[PDB]
């Protein structure tokens, strides 16, 4: 029904119960409450209804006070439906901020300061002050900053004559001119009022052109060029931008012991016996050999009380060692069963070497393909299910009566300091292009590698024995004299295998060069090696922070990034606390991500009704139900006038629920469709149930090589679309309009379509879009081992240009995939004949061009793959996954030998396109 | 230790087991993802009705501080009738209590419930694993015993699955 019994607590201490309208505003019910609460005991003590404001308890459990009151009940959502009226005072600026945090996060704060752990405090006191502290200098900077800050600009990788319609801000009339294709937007400005307190928007769009350079450098001039569009612009004034803004270790010789005490709710198998594993690590590499517990009987609650001792002295133990520990299930000594699996520091985040007793709550462990005793590569952080999981509880013992801290670099650099030519080519053969015999030729000849291989950083840290604070010494003063490495390098830098954090933060130095273009291109892949961080202040965190509060845009892709998380344990305490922190330094797109928020959770609730209905009811009906539902006052107002997730410039205004439906698949996805006063209309899906991530990875590898290419004069059209998950398999793609599935035009089909779609002279277009894009995708999807390719998942815009969706699968998986043609196509390309050598001679060489520009990007590739496995993709678990595109890109190979194969397998695919179409 | 025909066979009966129990470990790590995340919720919410009592008890206590002064100002002037309605409606949001204490169990008892489906999953998981481990094994022997006997790719497809 409608209404809601609501309790009402006064602060009088009187008390009213009554019925309230779900949708009635809060400022709706605060009147209902002051006409009922006349006719209760102490009413004239109260203050006037402005005086208070209402608290609730809301869903994620704290207190929350309702400032705005102009939302609805059914909104706030409150854990029960308890309004309590207290007095207005005492920052209700921080009181507001913090409360939205946690709704937008998913995460109550309180659920960190319950945690009691100074390194969680420490971060959010230092983060937080950080991010705030760069908000308030960035209102202080000047308006340029703020458009820049807050709408970067959209340029293409990168004389004709060129009209464009322009108007001014609030009024009808507008101007259209012929302009300087190449004349930075300024002179359009002073132009347009026949000057430097202007910029451009892009009608109907947060697009805007200013800065240094040239008008086709700009994407939707660049778009309009192609198109053939008239440019349609608005002239804005600085204020009307104003607008916006304004609303000792080392001599510890002794052995590195711990005492196993005991082990609590243990569910396994009461025949078997239990046997815990502990070993240690320095990133993948063990430390020294591993050591093990007797056997005890299996319970719930088993009690061992051993002393464990390793081979290697505390004296030896790298800051960044780690414990490891496995619990295990044998079948008595007369299959093991990994049960659980955690790992520990033996460092603390502040340097110091731990004491005493922890209680470690375990995580379960997963049978996979390799199988290893422990699981090194794991989080530090505890399974946070305190209350359920297995736990260990383990005694670090006391080692001196002061405390230890790891030595200060002064003492590492202290310790760090202090030729022949058939060594200087042995050298230079390693790693012109490890084994125990080489390793040790590396070590000896570190400093040559340092003056001469500076490149080669990443083997001489592998190389480096971790076991031993002399070498790792030596090391490290070589790392801080090392000369600064690409961009390329720095990504290698970043995976597990160097936990070293001097090693991270010689890395983030390297990174700090990216430009916001490029470091969007990796931004992916920069969120997952976040697992792979011991310590929650790190520098990757506060290299992500700043360039987030730099850049909107950014900032935008990294929350939902970071939020698409908060439901993995493991990272739900790490993203949350980044998150926080991002917010407290973007004010202003919190009210953006807020709307889209709530956009989102209406979404959800409107795709479950329509998999449950679709269940009871055929869809006709099931599509009129979704209709009601939407336009419901609160649905509507919610799924209305937002920025998309998407891409945050582009405005989702009014939803044309009409034209609103969904797939038929098992999730039931939503397409909803929206039109805005700017094109003139957006799509969006919207899935629940489904996994969006093999998609999302996917369409970003296709993205960098669009611009790859571009980078090289070669436009191919690709199609590369948005995909964002947002939540728990949840997220939104972006439709591409004016295109259709091969499946649906086929039942010279394909050429008709297109000929009725691109009449007359505009047909030879049609079809160059059609070739060059079909050369992109062939490519493509052969390098990433893209199978499952039919006309189901392969369509067309009506420019022809063809392109891929709904990506699945890829590294060949369900076996090397070939490269493919499809005799269709190459028809089309061919333009309707058998033999049409010009053309196809020109696709063939597309093709070969295309290959040949990911060849040399090859290890870029390579690296940003390595980082994805961070993300436990089944598809990219890996090594071998990672070796299907060495192989794909035939890296081994020269370039010579690597067109020649390609070559072959260009023809041989030929032959075979033939033979399926028979 | 036997001929080829046999073994592939075989290895296709041991793969067939071991894609059926990886399916079945599939099967079960998911109800412990769901429940884990339901058990999470539910703590959550046993919270939120704690705060909400919470502030139950802060009313309880702000009507006995602030009462007073207008049940004596009350008697003098002879409204036993005022004090009788301030009572009355304390009395109300004493019984409001006692319902929400009462949900707040019914979640706890369901919190029990649940946390020990949990733990017979994770006992599940856990008696399954050794059999997944030893199929996955067996599998890979006979795959490794008849790359060795030379048999061509084609026929290890088709028994595989
Ligand atoms: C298949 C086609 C499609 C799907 N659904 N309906 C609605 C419908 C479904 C059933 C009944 C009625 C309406 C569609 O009308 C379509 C197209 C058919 C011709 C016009 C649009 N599609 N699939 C994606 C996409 C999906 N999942 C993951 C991705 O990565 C991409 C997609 C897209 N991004 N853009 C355009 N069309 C896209």
């Amino acid at each position: 029904n409608q209404s809601v019994v609501v309790d009402f607590l006064l602060p009088t201490g009187v008390y009213l119960n009554f019925p309230v309208s779900r949708n009635a505003n809060l400022s709706t019910i605060k009147q209902l409450l002051w006409h009922r609460a006349q006719y209760e005991p102490l009413f004239h003590m109260l203050s006037g209804p402005e005086a208070y404001v209402f608290t609730c308890i809301n869903q994620t459990a704290e207190q929350q006070e309702l400032e705005d009151e102009q939302r609805r009940l059914c909104d706030v959502q409150p854990f029960l439906p308890v309004l309590r009226l207290v007095a207005r005072e005492g920052d209700r600026v921080k009181k507001l901020i913090n409360s939205q945090i946690s709704l937008l996060i998913g995460k109550g704060l309180h659920e960190f300061d319950s945690l009691c752990d100074p390194e969680v405090n420490d971060f959010r006191a230092k983060m937080c002050q950080f991010c705030e502290e760069a908000a308030a200098r960035r209102q202080q900077l000047g308006w340029e900053a703020w458009l820049q800050y807050s709408f970067p600009l959209q340029l293409e990788p990168s004389n004709r004559a060129l009209l464009v319609n322009v108007k001014f801000e609030g009024s009808e009339e507008s101007f259209t001119f012929q302009v300087s294709t190449k004349d930075v937007p300024l002179a359009l400005m002073a132009c347009a009022l026949r000057p430097e307190d202007y910029t451009l928007q892009v009608n109907g769009r947060h697009e805007y052109l200013y800065g240094s350079y040239p008008l086709c450098q700009f994407q939707y001039i660049c778009s309009c060029l192609h198109s053939g569009l008239t440019p349609h612009l608005t002239m804005v004034h600085s204020s009307s931008i104003l607008a916006m803004r304004d609303e000792s270790l080392w001599s510890l010789e002794q052995p590195f012991r711990i005492e196993l005490i005991q082990g609590s709710k243990v569910n396994a198998d009461e025949r078997m016996k239990l046997v815990v594993q502990a070993g240690l690590f320095h990133g993948n590499e063990m430390l020294c050999k591993t050591v093990s517990s007797s056997e005890v009987s299996v319970c719930s609650e088993p009690v061992w009380k051993q002393r464990l001792e390793f081979d290697i002295n505390i004296c030896d133990l790298p800051r960044m060692a780690r414990l490891c520990f496995a619990l295990y299930a044998v079948i008595e000594k007369a299959a093991d069963c990994p049960i659980a699996w955690a790992n520990l520091m033996l460092f603390d985040y502040k340097d110091q070497l731990k004491t005493g007793e922890r209680c470690l709550y375990m995580w379960p462990s997963v049978p996979d393909e390799k199988g290893e005793l422990l699981n090194p590569t794991g989080t530090v952080r505890s399974n946070p299910n305190t209350d359920s999981a297995a736990a260990l509880l383990i005694c670090l013992p006391e080692v001196a009566p002061h405390p230890v801290y790891y030595p200060a670099l002064e003492k590492i650099l202290e310790l760090g300091r202090h030729v022949t030519e058939e060594e200087q080519l042995q050298l230079r053969e390693i790693l012109e292009r490890l084994y125990e015999h080489e390793k040790d030729l590396v070590w000896k000849l570190r400093h040559e590698v340092q003056e001469h291989f500076p490149e080669a950083l990443a083997r001489l840290l592998l190389v480096t024995k971790w076991n031993k604070h002399e070498d790792v010494a030596q090391m490290l003063y070589l790392l801080c004299s090392w000369p600064e490495l690409p961009v390329l390098s720095a990504l290698e830098l970043l995976d597990f295998s160097f936990p070293d954090c001097h090693v991270g933060s010689f890395a983030i130095k390297s990174l700090r060069k990216l430009t916001d273009d490029e470091l969007f291109q990796y931004l992916l892949q920069l969120v997952q090696v976040l697992k792979y961080e011991s310590y929650l202040d790190c520098e990757l965190t506060k290299f992500l922070l700043d360039r987030a509060l730099a850049n909107r845009k950014i900032g935008h892709f990294l929350f939902w990034h970071l939020r698409s998380e908060m439901h993995v344990p493991s990272v739900a305490l790490r993203f949350g606390l980044i998150l926080e922190a991002y917010c407290r330094g973007s004010t202003h797109h919190m009210k953006v991500l807020m709307k889209q928020g709530e956009a989102l959770s209406k979404l959800k609730a409107l795709n479950d009704f329509v998999k449950l209905s679709s269940q009871k009811t055929p869809k006709p009906q099931t599509k009129e139900l979704m209709h009601l539902c939407m336009r419901q006052e609160a649905y509507l107002e919610a799924l209305s006038h937002l920025q998309s997730p998407l891409d945050p410039s582009t405005l989702l205004a009014e939803v044309c629920v009409e034209q609103c439906t969904f797939m038929d698949s098992k999730m039931k996805p939503l397409w909803i469709m929206y039109s805005n006063e700017e094109g003139g209309s957006v799509g969006i899906i919207f899935k629940n149930g489904d996994d969006l991530r093999q998609d999302m990875l996917t369409l970003q590898m296709i993205q960098l090589m669009d611009v790859l290419w571009k980078q090289e004069g070669l436009d191919l059209r690709m199609t590369p679309y948005g995909c964002l998950p947002t939540g728990d398999r949840t997220g939104l793609i972006e439709v591409v309009l004016r295109s259709d599935t091969i499946a649906n035009i086929q039942l010279d089909a394909l050429l008709n379509w297109l000929k009725s779609k691109n009449p007359g002279e505009a047909l030879d277009r049609a079809i160059e879009e059609f070739t060059l894009s079909c050369a992109g995708y062939c490519v493509a999807t052969y390098v990433l081992g893209i199978g499952d390719r039919h006309s189901d998942n392969i369509m067309i815009r009506e420019s022809g240009q063809l392109f891929h969706i709904d990506f699945g699968h890829f590294l060949g998986n369900f076996e090397r995939v070939p490269f493919i043609l499809t005799y269709d196509f190459v028809h089309v390309i061919q333009q309707g004949k058998t033999n049409n050598s010009e053309k196809f001679e020109r696709f063939r060489g597309y093709c070969e061009r295309a290959y040949t520009i990911l060849r040399r990007h090859g290890l870029l590739f390579l690296h940003l793959f390595a980082l994805m496995r961070a993300a436990g993709l089944p598809e990219l678990s890996c090594s071998k996954d990672i070796q299907y595109l060495k192989d794909s890109l035939a890296l081994g190979k020269t370039e010579e030998e690597a067109l020649k194969h390609f070559r072959v397998k260009f023809n041989e695919a030929l032959r075979e396109s033939w033979k399926t179409k028979v | 230790e036997d001929n080829i025909e046999a073994v592939g066979k075989k290895l296709h009966e041991y793969n067939t087991q071991f894609q059926e129990k990886s399916r079945e470990y599939d099967r079960l790590y998911e109800d412990y993802t769901r429940t884990s995340q339901e058990i999470q919720m539910k703590r959550t919410a046993i919270e939120a009705f704690n705060e909400t009592i919470k502030i139950f008890e802060e009313q309880c206590q702000t009507q006995e501080r602030y009462s007073k002064e207008y049940i004596e100002k009350f008697k003098r002037e002879g409204n036993e009738t005022e004090i009788q309605r301030i009572m009355h409606n304390y009395e109300k949001l004493k019984s409001r209590i006692s319902e929400i204490v009462d949900s707040r169990r019914r979640l706890e008892e369901d919190l029990k419930k649940q946390a020990a489906e949990y733990r017979e999953i994770d006992k599940r998981m856990n008696s399954i694993k050794p059999d997944l481990i030893q199929l996955r094994k067996t599998r890979d022997q006979y795959l490794m015993w008849l790359t060795q006997k030379g048999v061509r790719q084609k026929k290890l497809n088709e028994w595989l699955g």
